[PDB]
RNA sequence: UAAUAGGGACAGUCGGGGGCGUCAGUAUUCAAUUGUCAGAGGUGAAAUUCUUGGAUUUAUUGAAGACUAACAACUGCGAAAGCAUUCGCCAAGGAUGUUUUCAUUAAUCAGGAACGAUUAGGGAUCGGACGGCGUUUAUUUUUGACCCGUUCGGCACCUUACGAUAAAUCAAAAUGUUUG
């Protein structure tokens, strides 16, 4: 039962799908939001979310992964501490696509004294 | 007596800006215990002393 | 440029002490080492943030993550030993209740064999039984009270106990309770919790330590 | 055993205790266990295997985090579509003066809830002031109009020129 | 003018069924009194009377005059017991 | 007379009140190291912009600016603008209680100056003091958290106004319709 981790960071505008090794240095396979449907207007959209996931999920199969962990964020630094369209849908489809994961749970950088 | 006490914090309180000079709310504390120095002095030098 | 790594790296091992019940924590796919930048700083130098719940294997503990610094490495191997520890976020959210006080401190520790280790604690007003009252409030110098018994009690039971031992205190919550019914006296003080534990640098790499550990 | 957890309050007990089967009733729906605890009173969710969706525990997490925020539970159980998405707006350190900033933040709500509620009508969003936060749930085009709308109103425009400008913008949606 | 007409109106327009977000509304959109064949004419006529009241009116068309006083201390009453209850759940 | 008006002494305190310093905390920006490797993004439509030397992202450090999110209140401190990490120091200040004293020192403000008599009680709010036909600390005495009564002192709610009256202001604009 091989794990991994796989990140989302997906803001209003756009999703990331980023799968590192159970530590994070190692970038197994990463893919923006952009390098799916190329509109240059909905590029957060849960069908973006689909190709990225469809897309990251069954090429690292191919790479024989067969787990993953995911963490999930958004731009939280000054802007919401929710996520866009992209997570999910991104959990929504790499859920559906074959492989098997036991605990979820997601990390998102609370700012304690911004302004 | 009291007026003993009233010099003793009012100098005390001269001491601690003469530590620091930008404290100026106790500056206030300071002109309030002036004020009350001017009072109870002039007051208690018409009694008779 | 056309890198692609599919040769060039490799599915390294991450392994799991005594006192973390599960045998394998990690396969890790990070770099076949080679001259022109050999692995030690690709390798060991790494810190590895796993959950307690599969490592002690009672799955109520999916709370309290901990970093591992690498520090065994053979070929097709890894043994990881304790580093860092730190608090689940929504779980450090999900203690937080209106109308009674949360209590910090952040505490400086060396243990004897100069580790310096800092200790991130946070402690939660009980509201008591037989209480009519919706506050259960604080007066900030029992406040205060609290946190030099806090810093009193980590002081009296740290300074010793290495780390075998100590995290051996650390993972089934010696020192929560020594909290609670050390400060219960004053004030009730319930929920104990030891949201950070901080090391910076291990001084030393040495292998007859790990292995003491292994 | 996948186990969330958020920690509400002794008045918001009750509430919680006769309005829980609708809200366990609609994650039942989803597989997703859930119990009130009543003695400490919290609110755990928790997944089984049985998640079709494991999107599901994200909704349910957000769910029972806008239920500690003292959101009505239909309202708080609208989490659970594709678009819905919470949201809170923390301005209390946004503005820096206690009784302005008061006279601020009922400069948002209006008289009567009808400024609010046209912003509400202009943005397709629901919108609650509750304490010093902002929760605002809806689609994600009008999270972020009703963002831009808070921080506006907290400096210094009036929802009158907003909603001026918002109507305006949806007459320029053709 | 029209803006008026908005954040005036903004509780029967909301009130019909035009927010899908907020519970009331989308309530309200499959209530019944709109799933009736002739819903955005009756509201029409609310908010023509809700106009005729900005132009300079002080009775509407829409209210009961007449009530055998039960039901109306009945039906002022229970909108008081509403009130109050929200009012005391705006404690929360 | 010790005044149901003084200022102070003493005691256990109290305050996110002020000043000095320290101590952390996150995030923002910057730099470096990797893993990188076609977009990131900025929005109402779109562009300037970063981008085969890698921009966004992942991880790990360091430096600096900011502030002290969540506990944060129908509260607490200070007259004001104000007051939010821990700890130390410096003085003030409030409140209670005393078996403490010069005993009228009092009360309101031109000239001037610093900082920017009750409503009628009820239910809640703490800051003390006293008491307990109660749990728990506690291996049992202290002691403290909870519950109760008395009690003061304040910050606000609610009704009736004890009334008013210039109304939009009210437990005060109660004392401008039998005015002293």
């Amino acid at each position: 039962l091989v794990f991994g981790v796989a990140r989302i960071f997906a803001s209003f505008n756009d999703t990331f799908v980023h799968v590192t090794d159970l530590s994070g240095r190692e970038t197994i396979c990463r893919v923006t939001g952009g390098m799916k449907v190329k509109a240059d207007r909905d590029e957060s959209s849960p069908y973006a979310a689909m190709l990225a996931a469809q897309d990251v999920a069954a090429r690292c199969k191919e790479l024989g992964i067969t787990a993953l962990h995911i963490k999930i964020r958004a731009t939280g630094g000054n802007g919401t501490k929710t996520p866009g369209p992209g997570a999910q849908s991104a959990l929504r489809a790499l859920a559906r696509s074959g492989m098997k994961i036991g605990r979820i749970e997601d990390v998102t950088p609370t700012p304690s004294d911004s302004t | 007596e009291d007026l003993y006490f009233l010099i003793k914090k009012a100098v005390a309180v001269r001491k601690h800006l003469e530590r620091n000079r930008k404290d100026k709310d106790s500056k206030f504390r300071l002109i309030l215990i002036e004020s009350r120095i001017h009072r109870l002095a002039r007051y208690y030098k018409t009694v008779g002393v | 440029k056309v890198q692609d790594p599919f040769t060039r790296k490799d599915w390294y091992n991450i392994k799991a002490p005594a006192p973390f019940a599960v045998r394998d924590v990690g396969k890790t796919l990070v770099n076949r080492t080679t001259g022109l930048k050999n692995a030690n700083d690709a390798l060991k130098g790494r810190i590895f943030e796993v959950c307690l719940a599969d490592l002690q294997k009672d799955e109520d503990h999916a709370f309290r993550k901990i970093k591992l610094r690498v520090d065994e490495v053979q070929g097709k191997n890894c043994l990881t030993n304790f580093h860092g520890l730190d608090f689940t976020t929504d779980k450090l959210r999900s203690l937080v209740r209106k109308w009674q006080t949360l209590i910090e401190a952040n505490v400086t520790v060396t243990t004897t064999d100069h580790y310096l280790l800092r200790l991130f604690a946070i402690a939660f007003t009980k509201r008591r039984p037989n209480q009519i009252k919706k506050t259960t409030y604080a007066q900030s110098s029992q406040i205060r009270a609290i946190r030099r018994k806090m810093v009193e009690i980590i002081q009296r039971e740290a300074a010793s106990c290495t780390l075998h031992q100590l995290v051996s205190k650390l993972i089934p919550e010696v020192i929560g309770r020594e909290i609670e019914k050390a400060t219960q006296g004053i004030y009730p003080l319930q929920n104990v919790h030891i949201r950070k534990v901080k090391l910076l640098k291990q001084p030393k790499f040495d292998l007859g330590a790990l292995m003491a550990l292994h | 055993e996948s186990s969330f957890m958020t920690l509400f309050p002794k008045y918001r007990e009750r509430y919680l205790k006769d309005c829980w089967p609708l809200v366990t009733k609609a994650l039942e729906k989803h597989g997703i266990a859930a119990t009130l605890d009543i003695v400490e009173g919290s609110m755990t969710v928790k997944t089984t295997r049985k998640t079709y969706d494991p999107a599901a525990i994200l909704k349910a997490r957000d769910l029972i985090k806008l239920l500690a925020r003292s959101v009505p539970a239909p309202q708080a159980l609208k989490i659970l579509e594709d678009g819905m998405a919470c949201d809170i707006i923390k301005i209390r350190s946004m503005v820096r003066n206690k009784e302005r900033f008061v006279k601020r933040r009922q400069r948002l709500l209006g008289q009567n809830g009808t400024t609010l509620k046209a912003l509400e009508l202009l943005t397709q969003t629901y919108i609650l002031v509750h304490g010093n936060t902002v929760s605002v749930m809806g689609g994600y085009k009008g999270l972020k109009e009703v963002r831009r709308v808070v921080e506006d109103t907290m400096n210094n425009i009036h929802p009158i020129y907003l909603i001026k400008e918002l109507m305006i913008k949806r007459e320029l949606a053709k | 003018l029209a803006l008026q007409r908005l954040i005036a109106e903004s509780h029967i327009l909301s009130e019909a069924g035009a927010n899908p977000s907020h519970w009331q509304s989308s309530h309200a959109a499959t209530t019944g009194t709109n799933t009736r064949a002739f819903a955005t004419g009756r509201i029409a006529k609310k908010t023509t009377d809700m106009r005729i009241q900005a132009l300079g009116a002080k009775e509407s068309i829409l209210t009961q005059q007449k009530m055998p006083m039960n039901m109306r201390k009945g039906i002022v009453k229970h909108q008081e017991e509403k009130e109050k209850k929200r009012r005391q759940e705006a404690r929360e």
